[PDB]
RNA sequence: AGCAGAGUGGCGCAGCGGAAGCGUGCUGGGCCCAUAACCCAGAGGUCGAUGGAUCGAAACCAUCCUCUGCUACCA
């Protein structure tokens, strides 16, 4: 086995300073800064840098957020956003990990480059490190 | 000019008309007669819905068209009356059909007057007694029976040919009569699998597919497209139904008989159904 | 140049859920065998898969979850070898893998070769424990000669080195010609390898099972050949190793969705028994294996083929039953059995034998 | 390769051969000592790309693209 501990050794990927990132994701931790009147909004902020950095392109975070709890609302710019009744911080926030948690980022690979796929009947996703066929549905 | 949709000038009693409204007072409503000759009526304040009302805003809203039946018609004055409580919605559905449909009447001879150059208004009542209210006599009632004259009018001219109409006014007749009403393209469709097997299996569904394509009707075509190899629709395209359904669902039958001397079983798929 | 000639091998896939095991026969054939929608989203193998590629070698593509694994097994039956690939995630892989090692050393095929796939995603001393759990795993079972060469399918990194010791190392059988002509059928375009004697396209030729009309009884059925392919390749011949296309007379709305699947294919002269009893010289093992005394009456489930059945006990002895099937399966000779019982709602392998 | 809905004038259903039409929701008033109920008023203007007249085309009708919900079975 020792040739093939020294194989683990020598058949890895070209030896850059990138190190083993397990359990490496991403805390680039930015709740959007809810501003709520009290009743009945919150204005998501911080929306575009979301929908922009993060490898998921607009619209197709807003039927996921409206998802969760059922909650009305629509565009009022990205940024800026209004959400139908009352929302804590953390629990959106913690939405937004389940977010990357489960559907653009897979424990496969932790890595921002999970880009968008469609294939035909069905929403895919791939991620450039790896290709895999990370097809979410739930 | 706009006129009279039909022969008759004032509605009769308790028919169901399309009308469209002009103001709103406190004794009543005015209201703008389009059926016939957008002629002026009334529609009382008391005599629109039994319920207690609320918001008169929400039944009768300036510029809306909405279905009345007519109450008390005079002549020698003139004062049409309508009402909106007198009207269950299946006659209001029958009524915005048969409003349309003289819409649809009114706009083909509104076209042919126009591109006719024929400004003369007289004339244009003429125009129409010379054809729209004859036929609307020759089924012996406005709308339907006229939906019926246009119906033979666009697929057969033979009923056009017993108007009274000049050289040139069939030529704007023809070109405006013909390219509004007939988009059809109905074509019967049933996609279908035989099932029929044997030991000689490969000859059974072949012979079903040599009476498929020998059995086929030379006006409606009935053809064969195969996408998976027990799977084909049958395709017919002829303008007429009752032909069209008859002989597929009797092709089929041949085959399938012709190919019961083998053992015969069938897949269904699906009906005969017209688009 | 290399020649274009019928698959002479058929190459498991192995391996617990989720840990690559499609990827890498993908990575070896150039097709993606997964056929359902359903397959697809859940990520995971439904159907037997079957992918070719010249060396001419193909993959067998072999479903990681633990609910699907009976079909797996009947496909293994007919396989003539596997590659059991071991993935970075685990040093234990998930029961599976040591259950179809079980059933490998029951059937006789030593012959097998250990993949480390995935060594770039995990650390050195996960592959320091997989070497010393690869060590007490493999012991006492048919797995333990097996050599472990460390590579990434997906990558396509050390390929040629694994081509030229996969081939070295794990060389194709030649055939058993004399015994009477089979084709295996395994979906219904039917999927297999031909084992002996020779089949060509317009020639009569029988499915042995045939089926059960509508006591009912089952008759064999004769039919003919409408073409001959190789996986989704026209050929002249056929032998054993790969999935060879065998074309039949039957309508493909009736075989449509996997309905003949299971069944054996001979010619039609051939003169194969259909029997809805049969006697079979068993053992049984040690300990329960699908987890992570035999009574008559009961349900038993025997892979011939890519089919399953199971039949009524009437009498049960150390050794042998006899069982009655719900529909009849195709006996045309003695051969080789594996042995399963349904328990808890999962196919379990109890033992094997031969049919006398 | 089979069956429907779509190429938003403010959220949701699309109201049908004359452009948001309505249900809802939001923002704001009125009624009430208050609250609910109920009533009322409001929103940056080729609304896929292409043909044919038209007083007519987001909302005519045919075409090409995509989308969704639904196919079937083998690679």
């Amino acid at each position: 086995y020792e040739e093939l501990l020294n194989r683990v050794f020598n058949i890895m990927r070209e030896k850059n300073p990138d190190m083993v990132a397990g359990e490496k994701r991403k805390f680039v931790m930015k709740p959007p800064q809810v501003v709520r009147v009290g009743t009945k909004k919150t204005s998501f902020v911080n929306f575009t840098d979301i929908c922009k950095l993060l490898h998921r392109q607009p619209k197709h975070l807003l039927a996921f957020l409206l998802a969760e709890l059922g909650t009305s609302g629509s565009i009022d710019g990205n940024n800026q956003l209004v959400i139908k009744g009352r929302f804590q911080q953390k629990q959106i926030e913690n939405v937004l990990r389940r977010y990357i948690k489960e559907y653009v980022t897979c424990h496969t690979c932790r890595s921002p480059d999970t880009i968008l796929q469609k294939d035909t009947r069905l929403y895919f996703l791939q991620c450039e490190t790896c290709h895999s066929r990370c097809s979410v549905a739930s | 000019l706009s006129c009279r949709f039909y022969q008759h000038k004032f509605p009769e009693v308790e028919d169901v008309v399309m009308v469209n409204v002009r103001s709103i007072a406190e004794m009543g409503a005015y209201v703008s007669l389009l059926e016939y000759n957008n002629i002026e009526g009334m529609i009382l304040l008391s005599e629109l819905s039994r319920r207690r009302i609320r918001s008169i805003n929400k039944l009768i809203r300036i510029g809306r068209n909405e279905c009345v039946v007519v109450i008390r018609v005079d002549k020698e004055k003139g004062y049409i009356d309508l009402s909106k409580r007198r009207v269950s919605p299946e006659e209001a559905i029958k009524c915005e059909d048969k409003f349309t449909k003289s819409k649809t009447v009114y706009s083909i001879l509104r076209h042919v007057a126009e591109v006719l150059e024929y400004t003369k208004d007289e004339q244009l009542e003429s125009l129409f007694q010379r054809t729209a209210w004859v036929f609307d006599d020759k089924y012996k009632r406005p709308g339907y029976g006229a939906y019926d004259a246009f119906k033979h009018a666009v697929s057969d001219p033979s009923i056009l040919d017993s108007l009274d109409l000049n050289e040139d006014e069939r030529e704007v007749l023809i070109n405006n009569i013909n390219r509004r009403l007939t988009p059809q393209a109905v074509k019967i469709r049933a996609d279908i699998e035989v099932a029929c097997y044997g030991y000689e299996g490969i000859d059974a569904v072949k012979e079903a597919l040599r009476a498929g394509l020998n059995c086929s009707t030379e006006n409606m075509p009935i053809k064969i497209n195969l996408i998976a190899p027990p799977r084909y629709v049958m395709t017919t395209t002829t303008l007429e139904r009752t032909e069209g359904l008859s002989v597929l669902s009797q092709a089929m039958a041949v085959i399938k008989e012709k190919i019961e001397e083998k053992r015969g079983v069938f897949n269904v798929q699906m009906e005969p159904k017209v688009v | 140049e290399v020649i274009s000639r019928q698959a002479t091998i058929n190459i498991g896939t192995i391996g617990h859920v989720a840990h690559g095991k499609s990827t890498v026969v993908k990575a070896i054939s150039g097709v993606h065998t997964v056929r359902f929608k359903n397959e697809l989203e859940r990520n995971i193998t439904i159907k037997l898969g079957y992918a070719n590629a010249k060396i001419h070698v193909s993959f067998v593509d072999c479903p990681g979850h633990d609910i699907l694994m009976a079909t797996m097994l009947n496909g293994a039956a007919v396989m003539d070898a596997a590659l059991l690939l071991i993935a970075g995630n685990e040093s234990c892989p998930q029961p599976q893998t040591s259950e179809h090692l079980a059933a490998i050393e029951i059937m006789k095929l030593k012959h097998i070769l250990i993949l480390q796939n995935k060594i770039d995603l995990v650390k050195e001393s996960q592959a320091k424990e997989q070497y010393e759990q690869i060590l007490a795993f493999v012991q006492g079972t048919v797995a333990e000669g097996a050599p472990i060469i460390p590579i990434s399918a997906q990558l396509k990194y050390n390929i040629e080195v694994v081509c030229e010791y996969i081939v070295k190392k794990i060389p194709v059988p030649p055939r058993d010609f004399t015994s009477e002509p089979r084709l295996i059928v395994i979906r219904s375009v039917a999927g297999g390898s031909i084992l002996k004697g020779v089949l060509k396209v317009g020639q009569e030729i029988e499915v042995r099972p045939g089926i059960v009309s509508k006591k009912l009884m089952c008759k064999p059925i004769f039919s003919k050949i409408v073409s001959l392919f190789a996986e989704h390749n026209d050929l002249q011949y056929a032998a054993p190793g790969g999935l060879i296309g065998v074309g039949t007379k039957i309508d493909p709305t009736l075989c449509r969705a996997d309905r003949m699947v299971g069944q054996v294919l001979g010619a039609v002269g051939a003169l194969p028994e259909i029997f809805t009893e049969l006697e079979i010289s068993y053992f049984l093992l040690r300990r329960l294996l699908g987890v992570r005394k035999l009574s008559k009456n009961e349900v038993l489930m025997v892979n011939i083929g890519s089919l399953s059945t199971g039949g009524r006990v009437s009498a049960v002895k150390a050794d042998l039953g006899k069982i009655v099937l719900t529909n009849p399966v195709c006996t045309e000779v003695g051969e080789k059995i594996a042995l399963s019982r349904r328990v808890e709602k999962h196919w379990r392998l109890i033992g094997w034998g031969q049919i006398r």
